[PDB]
Formats: structure tokens, sequence, C-alpha cells
């Protein structure tokens, strides 16, 4: 109603505040990702899987161009 | 959201092609992240915080360490998170200086 | 022990060793050296903990 709206604009605040932890660092993440990867963090993921596709896919996306 | 269409949008975002343009790395990706969904070592919020500290003194800047401790209270403040410790190591592993 | 340092007290020279900075994604040795003088008793006073951790900003550029 209105807290689960507060909800709904804490969570724009969420993703901006990783985003600024994103870019301080220069992880190779921009917002569109980092949008799917907490997500996948809300259910249970471990990072170290993660982060071994993470360093893949951006390694080929220029060995299927 | 049901993962196995979660992973297929990570994908989308880092490749950017259609959900059945890209289904190798899809397959990579269910392929890795299957029989290790949950984290493989215990966990607190507070050493990987105090090792992004770690990591910003490694490019050579103070101020960003001392902006980053608000930073991780807002984190605190709301309280809308199920594991602040896993993106945290995430963004903390995924790093890079510029030199 | 290859230069004019051999000639000043073993002991200093002795204490000091190469030391990996913590935490390191992979890259250049350059980013992370430093050195660490060991020091104990009552001169660490003097050679104050904190000035230490200064020093080491002193050092790096």
């Amino acid at each position: 109603a209105a807290a689960a709206a507060a909800n709904l604009n804490a969570v724009r605040e969420t993703m901006d505040v990783l985003l600024e932890i994103s870019r301080i660092l220069n992880t190779g993440l921009d917002m569109e990702t980092l949008s799917i990867c907490v997500r996948l963090c809300e259910q249970g993921i471990n990072p170290e899987a993660l982060s071994s596709v993470i360093k893949e896919l951006r390694k080929a996306t220029e060995a299927l161009k | 959201k049901s993962p196995n269409v979660l992973l297929q949008n990570l994908c989308c975002r880092i490749l950017g092609r259609s959900e059945a343009d890209v289904a190798q790395q899809f397959q990579y990706a269910v392929r890795v992240i299957g029989s290790n969904f949950a984290p493989t070592v215990e966990r607190d919020e507070f050493l990987v915080a105090e090792k992004i500290k770690k990591e910003l003194i490694r490019q050579r800047r103070e101020a960003d360490a001392a902006l980053f401790s608000e930073l991780h209270r807002k984190l605190h403040s709301q309280g809308v998170l199920k594991n602040k410790w896993s993106i945290l190591y995430l963004l903390l592993s995924l790093s890079e200086d510029p030199r | 022990r290859a230069t004019n340092a051999q000639f000043d007290s073993p002991e200093i020279l002795r204490r000091l060793d190469v030391r990996l900075l913590e935490v390191s994604p992979g890259d250049t040795g350059w980013d992370v050296f430093s050195l660490d003088y060991h020091v104990d008793g009552p001169i660490a006073t003097v050679f104050t903990r904190e000035c230490m951790s200064h020093y080491l900003r002193v050092f790096n550029f």
C-alpha cells in the first residue's frame, strides 16, 4: 500500500547504491546486469560459481562474433 | 522468478542476443550454477566489507574508503536484501585496478 | 647484502621483509609490493603504529 511503495522506492535506492559500489571498484558489470545478479542473490546463489560464469560470458561475446 | 529463466535473463544482458539466439552460454550457466546454488563457505557481511575497504586502498584512494562506509550504511538502513555478503563478494571479486 | 647497506647494523636489515598487500584480483606485483619492518618493545611507542600506516603511503609515492 504505502510501506510497499516505500519498499519499491528502497529497492531502486538499493540498485543505485550497488551501482555506485560497482563503478568505484571498476567491475565489468553495468546497471542492466546488476539488476539480475541481485534477483539471483535473493533466492540464494554461490558467488564463487556466478563469478566463473561472468568471467566467461564477457569473454564469449567476441568468440561468437 | 524461476531460476532457469533468470540465468537466461543474465545471458541476454551480457550477450546482446535473443533468448533463443544463445543457448550454449545458457547451457554453460546451467552447468556451473547447478548443485552449487548455495554458498560453499561461512558468510558474514562484515569481513567482506572490511576487504572492500582493503580493495579501495589498493587503488590508492582513501576518501572512497570513508564514503563506502556510508554506502554500506544505506544497505543496513533499508533492509530489503536477503544476502548482503553474496552480492558484495561478487562485486569485490570482479574488481580491477585502473593503475 | 650487495650494496652499501651491508655496512649498517644487521638487525635492521634482518627485520625487513617483502609483504604482499591485502586483497588482489590478478594484476602486477607493482601494485602489491610493500615492505614491513618488524619492531617491538618500548620504541614501538616512538615508532607509533598509526604512523607506520601513514609511512607506507609515503612509501608508495
